[PDB]
């Protein structure tokens, strides 16, 4: 049982699609249809900038000009990406063919650098609405600010592009040179469908959902990808396949590491995940919590390097684990083990892209039948590792993933009833606030609200892992507001 | 998890084709196979009845459901009681090891069979002790328990 949020933002006249914020600042940045707003952690405007509607179709290139495109008419721009980088906002929308452009953190009403002529090198973002398009800022071995760009097919650009954000020559930015792409020939068949992408170390990650065309089934399938983070052609890139309970929950929709004041990232991936490209509706879907250590995805992605270089794609027991996938004229090879630490990201003669046959295998952490997850947010409390879910439904559950528990939420909590938690779920600075957000509102959350409970009776009855008495004080509070501490969720002792 | 005992079964009083043959199925890696070899020569020098009260300690000890660890993020899928006896016996000191076994109330049988696993476990070196490790955090999360 949760009270009414205390703060909310409501833009008048538009829905929301992408929220980022700025660690250094806090503040947070919003991309809406025909907007783009800046928001103090409080929720209060500091600046609004009007992004549509434009003079466009989808079959001119820009500058789109009547004279020259007659069909053009206005048309309205949801954001399609919306990052922070070392010194700018990087902005793309679905107009204009999804080019992008950058504006000054802290004052968003300043451009700083936008193509004035882009070319065909430079259409960034899915010009679809309905299509998703994500995004990493990471530094090239220079230290220039890159993105990398996952882009689903629209009715030919590469589905994963790295793109100069600092050129030298300002008038090519956010272009990707010719090797620094995917190379997919049928994109249309295989209809990448991209639900984030994040970095860990030397390596950037995506997860997306494709047609599974080089098996019989054809059948659309979730695979984590994973590209050398400076490897500026994708001589390094590597896809497997990703289970959760076998494949019963087949599709991925969010996922997230561990954020907390103990650490910024973690080192285990939470997927959501719901059986089915979109998710079975109602009581007949379901979905499934499921955890991938990252270092369990980064061995089998180096055993299908491996196999793929050095063993022509066998494992040590001769069966066949890895292949070059899409269609691409390349084989695996036998390689002298000497190329392994040469070119631990690859090289032209390097076979390429490379996939797993064998796929990362995960057991549910939860099962829960009639619920759409479409949000997935994990934090830390007194050593806790606590789960934020939120749902198609405009639901949000707390979840205890600890020991002992059974994968129930011990808080549901309704948002906006009916519009879906976007995955754009973030915490504030001190991991006193979830940033909850649907196509409707941006709603600042508290992740407890033990205050709520002035007995400890009641206190210790609503159970809560934040949540404990505190004797001395004769407060519910968390731990940390106990200057003797009775936990709601296991308590060591009675109120009498 | 039936065809994980008979991996059990098949390491403590069976053939090593048996036992290969009841690990294959768990599908392995190849650091999991070299040491699952050196272990089940081990356990082959160890005489009868050791082995039989241990099988009757092992199936004993046999609940599994993921979950993540306090304060270290880490991902179990498990028992936290179960996790101790693994990492007691291939991973911390025999006195540590003892204390995992008392938690399922051995008779004396159990426990000198299982301080005699321990003093053979610890001769391994150490990579394959860990990949033992690895291969049964493989076999929970296997499609075959649940
Ligand atoms: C994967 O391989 C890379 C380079 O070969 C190495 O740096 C890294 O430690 C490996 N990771 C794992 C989990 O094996």
């Amino acid at each position: 049982l949760q009270p009414l949020p205390p703060t909310a933002f409501t833009p008048n006249g538009t829905y929301l699609q992408h929220l980022a914020r700025d660690p250094t600042s806090g503040t947070l940045y919003l991309g809406a249809t025909n907007f783009l707003f800046q928001l103090s952690p409080g929720l209060q405007l500091e600046a609004t900038v009007s992004t549509g509607p434009v003079l466009d179709s989808r079959d001119c290139l820009p500058p789109v000009m009547p004279d020259e495109c007659p069909q053009a008419q206005p048309t309205n721009n949801p954001n399609q990406l919306l990052l922070v980088s070392p010194g700018a906002l990087v902005v793309c929308g679905s107009v204009h063919q999804g080019v992008c452009e950058q504006r000054r953190l802290g004052q968003l009403e300043q451009l700083l650098l936008r193509p004035e002529r882009p070319g065909d090198t430079q259409y960034v973002a899915a010009n679809d609405p309905a299509v998703s398009t994500v995004g990493l800022v990471a530094q090239g071995l220079a230290g220039e600010p890159l993105l990398f760009v996952g882009r689903g097919y629209t009715s030919g650009i590469p589905p994963i592009t790295t793109r100069a954000l600092w050129p030298p020559d300002p008038q090519a930015a956010f272009s990707y040179e010719e090797t620094a792409k995917l190379a997919v020939g049928r994109l249309s068949e295989y209809s990448h469908h991209f639900v984030s992408a994040f970095a860990r170390g030397a390596s950037a990650y995506f997860l997306f959902l494709r047609r599974d065309l080089q098996a019989q089934s054809r059948a659309f399938r979730a695979y984590v990808s994973r590209v050398c983070l400076r490897d500026q052609h994708y001589y390094s890139y590597v896809e497997l396949p990703l289970a959760c309970e076998g494949g019963r929950y087949g599709l991925i929709q969010a996922a997230a590491v561990a954020t907390s004041r103990e650490v910024a990232h973690g080192e285990v991936l939470f997927a959501a995940f719901s059986s089915a490209p979109s998710a079975a509706a109602g009581a007949s879907g379901a979905s499934a919590l499921c955890a991938f250590p990252l270092d369990e995805v980064d061995r089998l992605a180096n055993r299908t390097r491996d196999a793929c270089y050095t063993r022509e794609g066998r494992a040590e027991d001769g069966t066949e684990v890895a292949y070059i996938e899409y269609d691409v004229n390349s084989d695996c090879a036998q390689l002298p083990v000497d190329t392994l630490d040469a070119y631990p990201c690859g090289s032209d003669h390097t076979p390429s892209p490379m996939a797993s046959r064998v796929p990362l295998e995960a057991t549910p952490i939860l099962e829960w039948p009639g619920i759409q997850l479409t949000a997935v947010a994990v934090t830390m409390e007194d050593g806790h590792t606590i789960a934020f879910l939120g749902d198609s439904q405009g639901q949000l559950h707390r979840v205890y993933l600890g020991p002992g528990s059974d994968g129930h939420p011990y808080s549901t909590q309704s948002i906006q009833q009916g519009s879906a938690v976007s995955r754009d779920l973030t915490f504030d600075g001190t991991f006193e606030h979830l940033y909850v957000m649907t196509q409707s509102t941006l709603l600042k959350v508290p992740v407890a609200s033990c205050a709520q409970h002035l007995d400890c009776a009641s206190c210790l009855a609503h159970r809560d892992p934040y949540c404990g008495w505190c004797v001395l004080l004769g407060r519910c509070s968390r731990r940390s507001e106990c200057s003797q501490w009775l936990w709601s969720f296991q308590p060591e002792l009675g109120c009498l | 998890c039936p065809s994980f005992q008979r991996v059990i079964e098949t390491l403590l009083m069976d053939t090593p084709s048996s036992y290969e043959a009841a690990m294959e199925l768990f599908s392995p890696d190849q650091d999991m196979r070299e040491a699952g070899a050196q272990l089940k020569k081990l356990v082959d020098t160890l005489p009868q009845k050791p082995r039989e009260s241990i099988i009757k300690l092992m199936e004993k000890i046999a609940g599994w459901r993921p979950y993540i660890e306090r304060w270290t993020g880490r991902l179990i899928v498990g028992s936290p009681s179960f996790q101790r006896v693994i990492e007691t016996l291939l991973m911390d000191t025999p006195s540590s090891y003892e204390a995992a076994m008392e938690l399922f109330s051995p008779d004396q049988d159990m426990r000198e069979a299982g301080a005699q696993l321990k003093k053979l476990v610890d001769t391994l070196p150490q990579k394959p002790r860990e990949s033992i490790i690895k291969l049964m955090e493989k076999i929970a999360q296997s499609s075959l328990c649940n």
